[PDB]
């Protein structure tokens, strides 16, 4: 009975720490969706309106 | 390589005709109008930056409000003397308070 | 890449040609002819929010 409750706050520290990497998963994940998008639309966009408007 | 060199010689020799054989003059608002969509997909992905940053606040209100939910059953557990579930409630608060700093940083980059 | 900015040239000075055959007075107003269904579409939608905000 003193290992079971050994055992049930081991258990729910368990799952505590597993809850905890999956919130810091989607939102590190997020992170680095956006920074690839941040990274294409700012340097493609720069480029662009620079070379087209030097030709002409 | 010399033959590479050599390559884009003969086919630039042909691009060049080709860019020749347009008008200049028509060519230039070509180059405006194409100018024109280009500010067209900037304000596309601008704009899905501040939909982005408007996420993130969402995120950091879901995370602040739960962590006043657990302190609310800290609350309850505290006034029903079981102080072991007190401090359960408050270790899910704490990582909810440092994450909640961590997206204020984001949304202060943002 | 250097064949789409020609490309997207070639067709820009057809349709360049299209944009000066039509007179701007006509073109000026079929727009506000266009305009005026644009507000048409608009409360359309606007009064179906109404509808969704009484459901």
């Amino acid at each position: 009975r003193t290992m079971s409750e050994n055992l049930r706050r081991n258990l729910a520290a368990l799952e505590a720490k597993i809850s905890e990497a999956k919130t810091k998963k989607n939102m590190l994940q997020a992170r680095a969706k956006a920074a690839k998008a941040n990274a294409e639309l700012q340097q493609t966009l720069a480029a662009a309106a620079a070379a087209a408007a030097a030709a002409a | 390589g010399l033959f590479d060199r050599l390559g884009r010689v003969v086919r630039a020799n042909l691009n060049d005709l080709v860019s020749k054989a347009e008008d200049p003059e028509k060519v230039l608002e070509q180059a405006v109008i194409d100018m024109q969509e280009d500010l067209v997909q900037l304000r596309q992905a601008v704009a899905r930056t501040i939909a982005e940053e408007k996420r993130t606040e969402q995120r950091l209100n879901q995370d602040t409000q739960e962590a006043k939910k657990w302190e609310d059953r800290a609350k309850l557990a505290l006034t029903n003397g079981e102080e072991n579930l007190a401090r359960e409630a408050l270790a899910r608060k704490k990582s909810l308070t440092d994450t909640a700093a961590a997206y204020q940083t984001q949304l202060a980059q943002q």
